[PDB]
């Protein structure tokens, strides 16, 4: 009982920081796209 | 009087006219030297014009004579249009010579008023046991069928088509709407078979065609379809019309293409900035009315499997139902490969279909959802170590998916190719007794490949 | 406010103010304007084509699609190094046509036909325009005769037949010319045309690969165009079609020919490129929206087509044959993002599709093709009888393996029965690797997956089950010759037939005791 | 004749012509004040061009005079342009007088025919493990080293001409390209103590000269090299070229540099829309042909460490010899850091390499593929809860990653450790019986920074 404890102590751990990878990742690549359609916006309306 | 060539770019027409008389928009353009012929888009002053052809752009030097019509795009409609297949111009491309009638009519028009629409909502069913279940329609409905892997969604429309025709006169017409030729010329092949062409007129978008072909080749069976059901018969009466889309997407496509050559910049994501517009307009001439229904299917395959993106969404803002497929489903000797679980009917509610028939579905799914997340544990521990609670459940779940077989009277023929289309009286009462566990004691093959309850009892005699 | 024009010289103005008359001596021939790039404008000419050929005082050749009101822009073929303005050039009243006939057995030439193996000037007597319109569909007739690929899972759960429609794709260094190839590999008892289109690569590849045609001596009924990566752009995107074309050419003498391509996104890239230059609204990734149109009005060439269409061609020469002409495109696939845009529009036209996985050639795996999600949506159609019978016990054995994966990791807590399922799957996962250049007959697989069925590979570890079949076909080759003659002969199964294969699996367990 | 200064943008010139005299696009372009140059870069016509300058933008009006040559960039060639210094211009920089040869050869030139390519089928050995293991090389085959920013693409380079240089004998070419300018002047005195010095031939083009500059630069010393391959021995043919390329990113981004600049377009990131083209134009005037053979080494900086930008994606379609590094297993201290799966060979031919290289390196892949994968879940789970033989692998793995980190001669210099040479020989059978588990019962840290297998088991008995 103890040990399973510990255990699941330790996936609850790894899940947390995991999850700190996540939204940072999400904050990354939400940027990194919303740039990315703002440039082909910006060339666009450019053209007429 | 007529214009001259000014400008060409990639399928974008420029024609200099006198200021003293101008074209008017979507009306008929004759090329002077060729047959190619053109539609108005803006009236760029001083007798200039930006318009797109509707043909080939080859043989067009600047300068070249074109005559106009003042009137735009006729296209003759009538019982001669049956078993007939023509170009987006209305003319015959299937070799079966010139057309007969005479009666022609202008692509465009207006939208219903709100007073004349039909005030009622009629259930719409096609016999089938796992459709009529789980996405029952009204009569003048408009249903998603999405993507298309494991087998030839073809197959399940030409079933469909075979219930409309053995069913009623009440007509129905599919449009090659960017159609991978294969499937048109194998379809029609099946239809004189069948023999169907006294029902059905055909037209294809073949990605080659002018994008303003595959474009307008929608409003082409749009208005056919709408003359032939308020075509009051004998009775002052209307059909039940059936229009079939290959893809709605390739026509959003199309129109995001062509928006960017007008000047115009694209949507947000980049789509044409009119797609609404030019949608609902079709959706609203896609109405029942007192004077007969108007419904259509449409085979849409969602782009990179993603819904976020505006044209399923648009879809959605017009689906009155949703059926999603499964290649597995498929794979599992299924005919119908329908999802059980993603695929729904907005017209699904105990008063449309009535109470039993509602909680029966719910009573169905709810089995069912209960087998998928049993599945772990089934995996996990074996079929054992759970007790029989549940496992009832799972006896049920296995024998109602098997329970969906209904052999199709087109189905790359296993059993004979009979068409089922049993009663939903008949289906229903099945499914609540399997459902009660009545016939729990009875192996799942009883209910494969199978529709009703005799048939399920005698193929239990059988096996 | 309006900006200049591309016909604004003072030269041209002073011109129009002695003179409004003798309109560019009929628009005979124009005067060089602006030039940069490969891409040439140019004031006069108004008579000529969106798509005409044009000459020009260098003698070279290049290719307008801009009319503008009073400009038109060109574009160079070969080398525009050499030019300068006022210049003046001409229509030729023609489109581009390329030789064709079947005079280039084992040849290769230029984007323009032009011998590049330096084996002398083609001999050619026929010439076509590049620019085609598909057939009508009154003209086409169900696809049900065979294509063969020579690989375990391809040839069995993906069908291949003649005038479909299937895409490969992938990363690099996976094998996309390894299978292409290996298909004209396998065209040689087949007794077809083929016909394979260099795009933007470099020679050194072109010229590997041709030597290992001759060392095949697949190049004896063989021709492939030449478009090197430092070729011009131009010819860079035509050359496609003039393949094509040549295809075509057989098709309408109605017999079977194939046409293979490396990667069309290079030319995708290329074509954007160009159509930029030409300042065209870019859309979405800066890709004109036509890119789609452009590329399926192409792909829709290849078909399988009525005999009816053929005697017309013919005048009625022959008609006991029907055309048909298949084709294999190329894509890339970045990451395996399947969700790129390209790829996408891609899917929306062909027949079906061919995935791989780097995750599976670094586990040795060549061709690792991703049987989860590649698909054939003709279906067994135009496979074997056979083969077809016996594709859909694999296919639910594959089916079980994926289904049943995800709790994989550990087959210490499953009941028994998953363990049956884990083993058969992972030794029919087995048997699917393959050596290139290696011609697997129709009888070598489908003794092996017979034999699989049958629990013969049930009952042998499966770390040398490749050896098992290896030598499994070896000992057929010594007894059963005359067996696997009739059986690549035929295609069809009878029990006769079952019993002397299982009798002879039998014999090899006995003879050899694999 | 001569022209005349009209605007001044960044580095991009534009110039008045007379109607009679309009130099071809690639042209010397004197200032007639200056010695600053010019290239002609685009016909904007009416008598009037644009170009751009080679050195300072500064001291520069409009209106003022500039000559043609009639007569594009050519540079002197020929071996007495060994041990010397030289611009951009192919002048001397070392102040060693003046180049002694008069031949010159335009910087331009179109690429060798198909019917001159030549089989390079000669292998290599180097003495560092990973390379000889995973990636064979054809004697005359293009080696790139794909990295980040600060991976080590100079270092790698640098123990490779150590290690090269000392192993060849004949012709040897190096090209500053946009780099930092102490490491080449640090690089220029360390062959300055070697006396190959005399054998090779310098030329530094810096991140500090002005872009123009900048992108000219490697034309100079891959045209040099073109010539000395095709410079023919007596009684004989050319000889052994080195070739060694310094960021191409950096003329890839000069490239970027002026594109808007040049009324071009912006690709779909930025990046001139004529990169391809431009690339393969660069790349394919590097081969041995049937005339010589030319060995040639490429540093792939990577933008961001991203492989899905654009220019590297491009890359890998010009590369035989891929070398890829990683900032995850420097972030290891592993020196070097070369990721074993992506960095590939086509030369890795089991009817070349023999077969047991070609089965054990597939063997190596396959374990450190499964050690990838199950990552995932050893961070998750706890790394005892797994089957024994998974634990055994990851050791086994783990062994691998440390057996591969090996000194370097010149790395010594941030570390002190000497650097190894190891026989391929060495590498096998040590990897061979790593695979065969005779070592499972040795400490890990027994195989970290070591060269050949009994540097291992000294080691380890010492530990
Ligand atoms: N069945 C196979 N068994 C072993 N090796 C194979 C097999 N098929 C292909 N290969 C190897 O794959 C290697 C790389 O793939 P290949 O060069 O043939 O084409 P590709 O996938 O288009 O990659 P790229 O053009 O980018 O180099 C080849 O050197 C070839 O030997
Ligand atoms: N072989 C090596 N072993 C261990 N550490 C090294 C090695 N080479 C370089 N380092 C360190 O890593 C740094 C980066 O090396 P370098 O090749 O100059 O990177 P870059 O790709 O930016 O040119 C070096 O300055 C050195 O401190
Ligand atoms: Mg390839
Ligand atoms: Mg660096």
């Amino acid at each position: 009982q103890s040990a399973r404890m510990v255990a699941m102590k330790a996936a609850t751990d790894n899940a947390g920081q995991l999850i700190k990878d996540l939204q940072l990742i999400y904050n990354k690549l939400r940027q990194a796209a919303i740039t990315q359609e703002i440039s082909e916006i910006v060339g666009g309306a450019a053209a007429v | 009087s007529s214009g001259r060539i000014i400008q060409i770019i990639g399928a974008v027409i420029d024609v200099e006219f006198e200021r003293t008389s101008v074209p008017k928009i979507y009306d008929a353009l004759q090329v002077d030297g060729t047959e190619t012929t053109l539609e108005v888009q803006q009236q760029l002053g001083d007798g200039v014009v930006r318009t797109i052809a509707m043909g080939s752009t080859e043989g067009l030097k600047r300068g070249l004579t074109v005559t106009s019509t003042n009137a735009p795009i006729s296209v003759p409609v009538g019982t001669a249009t049956l078993g007939r297949i023509m170009d987006v111009l209305g003319r015959p491309i299937d070799e079966a010579g010139p057309v007969a009638t005479e009666e022609r009519l202008p692509i465009h028009r207006q939208a219903p008023s709100y007073a004349e629409q039909a005030a009622s909502t009629d259930l719409l069913e096609t016999g089938i046991k796992v459709i009529d279940l789980l996405c029952p329609f009204a009569k003048g409905g408009k249903v998603g069928l999405f993507g298309g892997a494991g087998v030839g969604k073809t197959v399940n429309m030409m079933e469909l088509i075979n219930n409309i025709a053995k069913a009623h006169s009440g007509l129905s017409v599919f449009a090659g709407v960017g159609e991978r030729t294969r499937e048109g010329n194998d379809f029609y092949h099946e239809m004189k078979d069948s023999n169907v062409l006294d029902k059905v007129a055909m037209v294809y978008g073949q990605m080659n065609e002018p994008p303003g072909n595959r474009l307008r080749v929608a409003l082409t069976g749009l208005t056919m379809a709408e003359y032939f059901r308020d075509e009051k018969d004998e009775n002052g009466k209307g059909r039940d019309v059936l229009l079939f889309v290959d893809n709605i997407y390739r026509y959003t496509l199309a129109g995001t293409e062509v928006s960017a050559l007008l000047g115009r910049m694209p949507s947000a994501v980049g789509y044409q900035p009119t797609l609404a517009e030019e949608m609902g307009v079709l959706q609203e001439r896609i109405t029942s009315t007192k004077s007969g229904s108007i419904t259509s299917i449409q085979a849409v395959y969602v782009p990179a499997d993603d819904l976020t993106d505006p044209s399923p969404a648009t879809t959605f803002a017009h689906l009155d139902a949703t059926v999603v497929l499964s290649r597995d489903i498929a794979s599992s000797g299924i005919y119908p490969a329908i999802d059980p679980l993603d695929s729904t009917s907005r017209q699904l509610d105990p008063l449309v279909v009535g109470q039993e028939h509602y909680e029966i579905a719910r009573a169905v799914q709810n089995v069912l959802q209960r087998y998928k997340e049993l599945k772990d544990i089934i995996a996990i521990l074996g079929m054992d170590e759970l007790a029989e609670e549940d496992k009832l459940v799972v006896y049920r779940a296995r024998k109602i998916q098997r329970f969906f077989s209904q052999p199709f009277h087109v189905a790359e023929v296993f059993t004979g190719a009979p068409g089922k289309l049993v009663p939903l009286k008949e289906t229903i009462r099945g499914f609540k007794g399997l459902l009660a566990g009545e016939y729990d004691h009875i192996p799942e093959q009883a209910f494969y490949m199978v529709g009703g309850i005799d048939e399920v009892i005698a193929k239990a005699e059988k096996l | 406010m309006q900006q200049l024009n591309p016909s604004e010289i003072s030269a041209l103005i002073k011109q129009r103010i002695g003179d409004l008359d003798t309109s560019a001596t009929a628009k005979n021939e124009g005067t060089i304007v602006m030039v940069s790039d490969g891409i040439v404008r140019i004031h006069g000419l108004a008579d000529a084509m969106y798509g005409e050929m044009i000459e020009f005082d260098g003698g070279l050749f290049g290719m307008a699609l801009n009319l503008e009101q009073d400009s038109v822009g060109a574009v160079v073929l070969g080398n525009y190094l050499s030019l300068q303005e006022g210049q003046k050039a001409r229509c030729t009243g023609r489109v581009l046509e390329v030789p064709v006939g079947p005079e280039l057995l084992g040849r290769v030439v230029d984007a323009l036909g032009n011998p590049i193996d330096g084996k002398g000037p083609i001999d050619a007597k026929l010439t076509d325009a590049v620019e085609k319109v598909a057939p009508g569909v009154i003209w086409r007739q169900s696809v049900d005769q065979p294509v063969q690929t020579g690989y375990k899972s391809v040839d069995t759960m993906i069908p291949v037949g003649r005038g479909q429609r299937e895409l490969i794709i992938g990363d690099r260094q996976t094998g996309k010319t390894a299978m292409a190839i290996d298909a004209i590999i396998a065209q040689k008892n087949s007794g077809i045309k083929c016909v394979y289109v260099a795009i933007g690569q470099k020679q050194s590849t072109i010229a590997n690969v041709v030597r290992k045609l001759e060392e095949t001596g697949a190049m004896a009924y063989t021709t492939v165009v030449a478009a090197a990566a430092a070729d011009p752009a131009a010819m860079q995107y035509l050359a496609p079609y003039s393949g094509c074309t040549m295809g075509e050419y057989f098709r309408d003498r109605g017999e079977d020919a194939l046409i293979i391509y490396d990667d069309l996104s290079k030319q995708a890239v290329a074509y954007r490129q160009i159509s930029l230059l030409l300042r065209r609204p870019p859309g979405r990734e800066a890709y004109p929206g036509d890119v789609f149109y452009l590329h399926s009005r192409l792909l829709e060439r290849a078909s399988r087509v009525s005999a009816e269409y053929v005697e017309k061609f013919t005048n009625g020469a022959v008609t006991g044959k029907t055309g048909s002409l298949t084709a294999l495109p190329i894509i890339e696939t970045q990451a395996g993002d399947v969700s790129a845009f390209v790829p996408t529009n891609v899917i929306s036209i062909t027949d079906g599709q061919i995935f791989l996985e780097t995750s599976l050639f670094n586990a040795g795996i060549r061709p690792a093709v991703n049987a989860g999600i590649s698909v054939s949506r003709v279906g067994g159609s135009a496979q074997t009888k056979i083969i077809k019978k016996l594709s859909g016990g694999i296919r639910t054995a594959l089916a079980q393996y994926r289904e049943l994966a995800a709790f994989a990791q550990f087959a210490s807590d499953l009941d028994e029965a998953t363990r049956k399922q884990l083993e058969h799957g992972q030794r029919v996962t087995e048997l699917m690797k393959q050596k290139q250049y290696a011609p697997y007959s129709i009888a070598d697989q489908a003794v092996s997956v017979y034999a699989s069925n049958e629990g013969y590979m049930a009952d042998v570890e499966v770390k040398k089950i490749v050896d098992f079949d290896a030598a499994l076909i070896a000992y057929f080759r010594s007894e059963y010759a005359p067996l696997m003659k009739q059986i690549d002969e035929t295609g069809d199964y009878n029990k006769d037939i079952e019993a002397a294969i299982k009798a002879g699996i039998e014999s090899f367990k006995a003879t050899q005791t694999y």
